RNA sequence: UUUUUUUUUU
RNA sequence: AUUAACAUAACAACAU
RNA sequence: UUGCGUACAUUCCUUAAUAUCUGGAACGAUAGAUUAUGAUUAGGUAGUGGAAAAAAAAAAAAAAAAAAA
RNA sequence: UGAUAUAAUUAUCGUACAAGCACUCAGCUAGUUAUUGAGAGACACUCACGAGCCCAAAA
């Protein structure tokens, strides 16, 4: 809860402990089973996961 | 008080070109003239390297005809070097004055903000585009001569044709350039005393 | 939007006290009134102070 | 009244507060019990009155420093 | 997301599966009131569909 | 000064929990010690020739 | 059973007790100074030390500048006036967390304070005028929903 | 490439300074409640311009007409 | 008094009713605290019931020894290292000096 | 203390959270389903 | 039945 | 009827 | 003579602070949506402290919730 | 094909390394407890009442 941790004499009590922030970021992450990409990548997809092809553009555009 | 008015002797190949005199801003800018005076005189003693804080026998690093010259440096003399009686760095002044005339002097900046040193630079002529960006504190009075056989030396490369170094420096002992703004007093509520006071205990 | 089809509802300014008269004023100089089981007053305030 | 909150004696007759020390003679501060209606401004006031900082507890309010008297007798004159 | 000068999108349909009586749907029951109507209206090239059941978590599920 | 009071779920907790803590009683939920089962006391292995 | 003794302290003849003053009344408080002051060096060793120095660059020192009559306008020990400005909505889905600074080595000591002061006076009447088209927007669904309703009723009784 | 271009115009005033410290713009019809004056500006203008604060600022939420950097002579920025 | 709506676009006397509570047939759904069902936080104050109560303040959790390395448990490795192994940590006795006479 | 304990779990989980199972189907976990039913069942009965 | 019970008080 | 360790088989691969 | 290679930016983006003193004794409040030039920060054995989780069991709160049916 | 890299664990001043255990997997297995204790300048949570608090065993 809050901003922050309150390290000042008002607020020293055991009612104000506890609690966590949302992130999205982290929402993605937390409770979530991990997934290896080493033998699951496509051929249509480059290293950076930019867009490949697997065809000359001149047999491309034939078969089009 | 009067203003002070220091004085550097360069030699162009060894060859004694003159005399040049200039006039600080100490009413504007105590601290900067302040610092550039007790460089000139050499009467702090040594410093961070057991060197003497004096700009006597210093080389200049920098010569670009018609837009500055650049010198200062007293530790290696090449430009990667400089100390502030203060220290190493020092930190900036308020930018008043413009850069609009010949011979305005001004301190030099390293790739940070506070990095102002003994390294300073005498402007050749009119450099709007340098306001702002740095702190005017001196202005040249007499020994136009010198300044235009310094000129003669530089090279768009900032190259060096023959040895420009200063040979003597000193105090004397016996129109202002453009304003960015309009200074205005300002409330003080804390003494400037208090400052200093309060870093000995009190 | 000037003549709607019905009265329209809107509570008190959250923001803002509310008059002694109203019934719904939990402070401490509220005027009498005669509740029974299932009166509750303006929860803003009541919700915010649970002991006091 | 010109308060939005009332406090309610004991029955002996008696203002509800007393002081509190801990940590071996090292944490001095008073407890205020017994607090009805706007406490927001009552800790407002107090932390004013007293030039001192004020926690909110579960149904107790307790004010850094020994203010015993000060407390009594700001609570005597409201009544 | 925009393509081909922001003439094509790629999300198509969202499925969101919620309860009508578990606490843990509280949040989804709430968003079906209040922002449902106002963002559907925002973005109508994303078709959107509610699954209520009874005893099972709430989750969403997106198609490209 | 009954029905007119301020609402202290804290106070409730303890006096709720309080009823069914002595609702309990005695449980006869026990485990056996090593002592306590039926066996021997002698070794198995002795140290010499038996690595 | 057992015992438990208080220790106590002994001076003079007299029992030792702690410090404590009694309670005078005032018609009118006068503002506090800021807490934010004290975040700063200079302040900090004047208080932490008890000395006659210390005492009289006390005097001197102008306290009244700091304190502001306006509520979200505050001092800060970056050498700043701090506009705060925090509000919540969920139901319309909105939150609001200003946290503006007015620099004094840019504009001055009064001019900042000033234009931090119009700042927050601004923002306030942007927020009421916000809730007020809030209100209208609430009435308008409600109608549209009224109407909706009517014509599925229509459907049924054809 | 336009070598008759023109420097861009200054930084931008908004309508409403909530939204630059909101987490979301405001959308046309909350916009409706906007008060106007005989001139056509807002009514509020008249309490404070709007004008920026600090360097760099309505940059970073985007309300500059280009996006520029210390390499840039037209560039104004905090800079270490 | 405090009825009218003073609305938006100028001036108007629109009359309104004062409700704290509504189905939102007329306007804003303003659902009562006195249900879970209807609550927006997880942990309610208000209603009353078996599955509710609370303490108000976070409750001290047990630390359980020689339960990972990353734990917040106490010591370990100075328990069997630099310690006696005795089942007494000691002489039996409560007046021990370390061979000196006790105080007494 | 054990892989064996995950499995379980996760069998059951993936059961828990359906309606009309048969005893066959359950397997280990009838009771537990049937009181989990018994349960849920108890909040439409009235006075 | 156990513990506590001001050293001040015009 | 039944998890792992362990045992065998089928398919999948070409800038070689 | 004039040169040049090189280890480490919290410039950019995303997190964290529990032994009373980081602004915060601020703001908000129907129970906190994470501060945009914000200061100090975040290597660590022994020892000490804070916090989030561990699919289960019990409880006589699993239908006042848009649209659709 | 290019570049780069000294299994893990405990003790120890010492990554100590040619010292001690382990082929692999399955099941079990090592800080348990205050009707009797506590805040003691190396660290001590919270509720009620208040110059007053608790009430033991029968019931």
């Amino acid at each position: 809860i809050a901003d922050r941790v309150r390290t000042s004499w008002t607020y020293r009590h055991s009612r104000y402990s506890g609690g966590v922030r949302f992130s999205l970021p982290r929402f993605m992450v937390t409770k979530r089973t991990y997934l290896s990409t080493k033998f699951r990548r496509p051929s249509t997809v480059t290293k950076w996961g930019n867009p490949q092809y697997t065809l000359p553009s001149n047999v491309q555009r034939e078969m089009q | 008080l009067p203003n002070p008015l220091v004085h550097l002797d360069i030699s162009i190949g060894g060859r004694d070109a003159g005399r040049m005199v200039f006039q600080l801003f100490a009413d504007t800018h105590p601290i900067t003239a302040e610092n550039f005076r007790c460089l000139c005189t050499g009467e702090t003693g040594l410093g961070y390297w057991m060197r003497p804080r004096w700009y006597k026998s210093t080389p200049f690093h920098r010569i670009v005809p018609g837009f500055m010259c650049q010198g200062g440096d007293i530790h290696r003399g090449d430009g990667r070097g400089g100390e502030c009686i203060y220290g190493q760095f020092f930190r900036d002044e308020r930018f008043l004055y413009k850069h609009s005339k010949r011979g305005l002097l001004s301190m030099a900046k390293a790739r940070r903000q506070h990095t102002n040193n003994s390294q300073f630079f005498i402007t050749f002529d009119a450099c709007p585009w340098l306001d702002g960006e740095h702190v005017v504190f001196g202005q040249l009075q007499s020994g136009a001569e010198v300044l235009d056989q310094i000129e003669e030396q530089g090279t768009p490369g900032g190259w060096r044709k023959r040895p420009v170094e200063i040979w003597n420096c000193g105090e004397l002992l016996l129109e202002r350039p453009e304003k960015l703004y309009e200074p205005s007093e300002q409330v003080i509520p804390i003494p400037d005393d208090v400052y200093i006071k309060a870093r000995r205990g009190f | 939007p000037l003549q709607p089809s019905f009265t329209p509802s809107v509570a008190f300014p959250a923001h803002k006290p509310v008059p002694l008269n109203s019934p719904l004023s939990p402070s401490v100089h509220a005027a009498p009134q005669v509740r029974r089981p299932g009166s509750v007053v303006r929860m803003n305030e009541v919700i915010r102070h649970w002991w006091s | 009244s010109h308060v939005p909150y009332k406090v309610v004696r004991t029955p002996s007759g008696n203002l509800p507060v007393y002081s509190r020390v801990r940590k071996h003679g090292t944490e001095v501060t008073t407890i205020v019990r017994h607090a009805f209606g706007d406490i927001t401004a009552m800790k407002k006031d107090l932390v004013a009155i007293c030039e001192a900082p004020v926690r909110e507890r579960l149904g107790t309010l307790e004010v850094k420093g020994l203010h015993v008297l000060k407390i009594k007798q700001w609570l005597r004159s409201l009544g | 997301m925009a393509s081909r000068g922001g003439t094509l999108w790629h999300l198509k349909e969202v499925v969101i599966q919620y309860s009508a009586s578990g606490n843990s749907s509280q949040g989804l029951r709430f968003f079906f009131r209040h922002l449902l109507h106002r963002w559907k209206q925002r973005n109508p090239q994303v078709q959107v569909h509610t699954v209520e059941n009874k005893y099972e978590a709430p989750k969403a599920t997106f198609k490209y | 000064d009954i029905f007119g009071l301020p609402l202290r779920p804290d106070i409730l907790y303890r006096c709720y929990w309080f009823y069914r803590r002595a609702i309990a009683g005695w449980t006869e939920r026990m485990q056996l010690f090593k002592w306590e089962w039926p066996g021997s006391k002698r070794k198995l292995r002795t140290q010499q020739r038996s690595g | 059973g057992t015992q438990r003794v208080v220790q106590k302290r002994r001076h003079q003849m007299r029992i030792l007790h702690p410090a404590q003053t009694a309670y005078v009344p005032v018609e009118q408080r006068p503002p506090p100074i800021p807490h934010s002051l004290t975040a700063s060096s200079t302040v900090k060793r004047l208080l932490n030390n008890n000395t006659v120095a210390a005492k009289e660059a006390a005097k001197r020192i102008n306290w009244g500048a700091y304190i502001s009559h306006q509520r979200g306008v505050r001092w800060h020990p970056q050498g700043a006036w701090r506009v705060q400005f925090s509000r919540r909505n969920h139901e319309r889905n909105f939150f609001v967390r200003c946290e503006c600074y007015f620099r004094v080595g840019t504009y001055g000591f009064q001019m900042a304070k000033d234009l931090a002061i119009r700042y927050r006076q601004r923002l306030e009447k942007e927020w009421e005028e916000l809730q007020e088209q809030w209100t209208k927007l609430d009435i308008l669904e409600a109608e549209q929903r009224a109407k909706y309703k009517e014509k599925r009723e229509e459907h049924l009784l054809l | 490439v336009d070598p008759n271009m023109t420097v861009d115009p200054p930084a931008p005033k908004p309508d409403r300074l909530l939204d630059l410290w909101a987490n979301r713009w405001l959308y046309p019809d909350e916009l409706d409640g906007i008060k106007r004056n005989e001139s056509g500006e807002p009514v509020v203008s008249e309490i404070y311009d709007g004008r920026e604060h600090q360097k760099g600022s309505y940059q970073r939420r985007g309300l500059t007409a280009s996006y520029r950097w210390y390499p840039d002579p037209q560039s104004a920025h905090w800079r270490p | 008094n405090a009825e009218r709506g003073d609305a938006d676009g100028g001036t108007s006397a629109l009359r309104v009713t004062r409700e704290q509570f509504h189905d939102g047939s007329r306007g804003l759904f303003r659902p009562h605290p006195f249900n879970r069902r209807f609550a927006r936080v997880r942990k309610p104050v208000f209603p009353i019931e078996a599955r509710n109560l609370r303490l108000m303040y976070k409750r001290k959790s047990k630390r359980r020894r020689g339960r990972g390395d990353k734990s917040n448990a106490k010591g370990i490795r100075w328990k069997h290292v630099h310690q006696q192994a005795g089942r007494y940590k000691g002489p039996r006795s409560r007046t021990f000096e370390g061979g000196k006479l006790p105080l007494y | 203390c054990n892989p064996q304990q995950t499995r379980r779990k996760q069998q059951y989980a993936s059961i828990i959270g359906k309606q009309g199972l048969s005893k066959k189907q359950c397997g280990i976990f009838w009771d537990y389903y049937k009181r989990k039913c018994k349960k849920r069942r108890s909040t439409k009965k009235f006075i």
